[PDB]
């Protein structure tokens, strides 16, 4: 396994599922509920086989949190990473897609961030492909302390979407646990 | 051959009721629900009073006298655990007595009121007996909100239903969706009479209206695209004296009602003012235009002129419903 | 034909284990980012193997949190000791690895014992996992455990049906989520 030079990670979470989630009789023990989740991680997925995300990899699915990234089918050069914040508002334009059928309310918080990682796969059993890096941790961190409806980008990260038309607002400071405290930002739309 | 039927509308709507009726009919513990007929008494007679002064214009009463037991229902209003001192039915009759406490009745769509308010108010003399053991029809007009979902298990001719009640409120409408997985078929409930009120939501939208975006909800759902609903026009009876009453006409209310002419197919019931059947005829078609619109035949409708507090108006639709049930072979 | 297929399925009475690297980026600072990639490789390629030994299940590999469960995939009324055992192999494995890595490590065991309901979700890249409130509190447990020691649940403990030596964890001190259920927690010895 090989590693990149950057590589833009995303992190879209449903902090309002954890709620949701009930195990009671009527819901068969929190079947009726997984199923909702299972038609959301599945519309989401929707998304990856479309023209204009052709370049999006969904690493796995930790919880109710996506994982996507991109840039990992390469050896602007930055573009990608733009790409990345056109796929986060895909996930959202989907969540309240579903928010309309369901009767819910259901907000995405994100966190996106890019840099070098260690693609590749792990585990003698049975082999699974994931992407390792500092880059990543961030990333995740960008999230867990996200904003619902707020996209989650760091200082470059932060410069790098204003070079491509986007305008920016500081979250203000936070804590990223092993690298102290890194000042945010949030995507304007 | 098992069902599972979702009784689904808005707050208040009448689901609640009609499982009610279900254990009524197809179904010594009212010593339990006595209690909350008299918070409902309660809640009625201290609802009216305190729009009195609020309402515009306000509200005088007739008799100056009563301004004391004004006084004293507002003092209890707020009240934790309410004993129901004798002196309460008195002061509550009383201002029941009181024109001016019914005058603003006649007004109250204008704020949110229970629906069992003028039943139950009529019978202060009897609830406050402590012998006092609720009827049959005491119960189907007890009125209690529902939170969650409670699954009633009833059967009929060696045929297993499932009843399902769930919380018309809006809040509630999240925890729908966990039933929406098999369900034989939906009963959509509307408060056929409520077209002059507002939902307790944020007191602006129509309960009808409400009503009628929820239902374009469920019968355009991505998942119930093949699951037929049995719409229950409900509140027929509070309908119809509303439109004999004619206080408050409909065009106002729905304009599109001035331009409305009365059905062919209208099988209006045994002497029923043509204004009546005019009416609800109305409220149905309103629905019908919504199911017309998309649906591609994969789901139908199947309308009903309901009374949730008349077993026996339930008794029989739900068997034009369990034949449906089995003649659509869902 | 109106929800996705759902691949789950519910499964009762299943023990589930969680285990943490404590201090990962403790030493995620003196190792190159490729060293922590192999030692994590290696660190699991060891315990996949002790895994099904034990009868228990690899489930996902999360960086540097490692859980598997017993009870599946056939029902074995043995699902208590199995993770016990994992928990206990998992121990002395990280400290094997501990010496290679030059670094001050431990993992942190939890255990509990429940029903959950597994499967995958959405409909691209996926990934066995499992789901249930038992699952939640499993976590929970790890998380408000010890170095070195195993936590466990008075529920992992009536299935151990005294055969292992036990003291009070006092979960509801350490993790705020066994506080607030009142969990009655233990440790093995
Ligand atoms: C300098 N950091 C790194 C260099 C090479 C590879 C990884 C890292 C790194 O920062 O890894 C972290 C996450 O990306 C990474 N991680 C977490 N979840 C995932 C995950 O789902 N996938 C991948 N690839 N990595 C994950 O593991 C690490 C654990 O952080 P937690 O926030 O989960 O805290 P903790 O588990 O309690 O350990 P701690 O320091 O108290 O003891
Ligand atoms: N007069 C009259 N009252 C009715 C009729 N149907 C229902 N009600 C009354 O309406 C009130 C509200 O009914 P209910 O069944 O509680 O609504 P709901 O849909 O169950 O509302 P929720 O409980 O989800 S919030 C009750 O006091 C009941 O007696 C009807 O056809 N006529
Ligand atoms: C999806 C629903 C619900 C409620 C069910 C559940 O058992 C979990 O999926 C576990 C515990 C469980 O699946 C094991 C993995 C992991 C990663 C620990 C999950 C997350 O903590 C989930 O929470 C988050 C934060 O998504 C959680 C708690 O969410
Ligand atoms: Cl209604
Ligand atoms: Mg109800
Ligand atoms: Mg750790
Ligand atoms: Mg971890």
């Amino acid at each position: 396994h090989q590693s990149y030079d950057c590589v833009c990670v995303m992190f879209a979470s449903i902090p309002d599922f954890k709620e949701f989630y009930t195990e009671s009789d009527v819901n068969k023990e929190g079947l009726e509920c997984l199923r909702l989740l299972n038609e959301i991680i599945a519309d989401f997925d929707d998304l990856l086989s479309k023209p204009k995300f052709s370049g999006v990899e969904k690493i796995k699915t930790i919880g109710s949190t996506y994982m996507a990234a991109t840039g990992l089918s390469a050896i602007r050069q930055y573009m990608h990473i733009g790409t990345m914040v056109e796929f986060a508002y895909a996930l959202v334009g989907k969540l309240d897609a579903i928010n309309k059928h369901s009767f819910n309310d259901f907000k995405l918080r994100v966190g996106i961030n890019h840099g070098p990682v260690i693609a590749g796969v792990i585990g003698a059993q049975k082999p699974q492909y994931d992407i390792w890096g500092n880059t990543v941790n961030v990333a995740s961190r960008m999230d867990s302390t996200g904003v619902l409806d707020k996209i989650q980008v760091t200082e470059e990260t932060s410069l790098i979407l204003q070079t491509l038309g986007y305008t920016c607002t500081c979250r203000g400071i936070i804590n990223v646990k092993g690298k102290g405290d890194l000042k945010t930002y949030f995507v304007n739309t | 051959a098992t069902h599972r039927l979702l009784l689904l509308g808005a707050g208040e709507s009448g689901k609640s009721t009609i499982v009610k009726q279900m254990r009524i009919l197809h179904v010594g513990e009212k010593a339990t629900k006595v209690q909350d007929i008299k918070n409902n008494l309660k809640e009625a007679i201290e609802t009216i009073v305190a729009a009195m002064s609020n309402l515009v214009p306000p509200v005088e009463l007739a008799n100056p006298e009563n301004q004391f037991r004004v006084d004293y229902i507002l003092s209890v209003m707020n009240v934790p655990d309410f004993d129901f001192p004798p002196e309460f039915y008195e002061h509550a009759k009383a201002l029941w007595e009181d024109e001016g406490v019914r005058a603003c009745y006649e007004r109250s769509n204008e704020y949110q009121l229970i629906d069992c308010a003028q039943y139950f108010l009529d019978k202060i003399d009897v609830i406050k007996q402590d012998d006092y053991v609720p009827s049959d029809q005491d119960l189907l007009r007890c009125r209690v909100l529902t939170s969650g979902i409670f699954e009633t298990k009833f059967q009929v001719d060696k045929v297993n239903f499932h009843m399902f009640d769930v919380g018309g409120q809006r809040d509630e409408r999240r925890k729908w969706i966990q039933c929406f997985n098999d369900v034989t078929a939906i009963i959509f409930v509307v408060a056929s009479s409520s077209y002059n009120m507002v939902i307790r939501e944020d007191n602006q939208t129509n309960r009808l209206q409400e009503a009628l975006n929820l239902f374009k909800s469920i019968w355009n759902n991505r998942w119930l695209r093949t699951i037929s609903v049995i719409l229950f026009l409900n509140k027929q009876d509070l309908l119809a004296e509303k439109v004999l009453a004619g206080k408050s006409k409909i065009e106002d209310y729905f304009p599109e009602f001035a331009r409305y002419t009365t059905p062919e197919d209208a099988t209006p019931e045994p002497g029923e003012d043509p204004r009546v059947t005019r009416a609800k005829y109305f409220i149905r078609d309103e629905f019908l235009r919504i199911s017309t619109a998309s649906g591609d035949g994969r789901h139908y409708c199947y309308p009903h002129f309901t009374c949730a507090v008349d077993t026996e108006n339930i008794r029989r639709v739900f068997n034009d419903c369990r034949d449906i049930i089995q003649r659509m072979h869902l | 034909m109106m929800f996705h297929k759902i691949y789950i399925q519910k499964h009762d009475n299943v023990s589930i284990l969680f285990a943490d690297i404590e201090g990962f980026t403790s030493l995620a600072s003196q190792c190159t980012a490729q060293e922590l990639v192999m030692t994590l490789n290696e660190l699991f390629a060891r315990f996949d193997k002790l895994a099904a030994e034990n009868h228990c299940l690899r489930i996902k590999i999360l960086g540097d949190c490692y859980y598997c469960v017993s009870g599946l995939p056939e029902a074995r009324a043995d699902h208590a000791h199995c993770c016990v055992e994992m928990g206990m192999d998992m121990i002395e494995a990280i400290s094997l690895v501990r010496e290679m890595t030059g670094v001050n490590v431990n993992m942190r065991v939890g255990i509990h014992s429940g029903r959950v309901h597994c499967g995958v979700l959405g409909l691209r890249k996926w990934q066995f996992d499992v789901w249930s409130n038992d699952v939640t509190l499993a976590n929970h447990m790890e998380a408000g455990g010890k170095a070195g020691r195993i936590h466990i649940t008075k529920a992992t403990l009536s299935y151990l049906n005294g055969d292992y030596e036990v003291e009070p964890g006092c979960g509801g001190e350490r993790n705020a989520y066994l506080k607030e259920h009142s969990i009655e927690t233990f440790l093995i010895l």
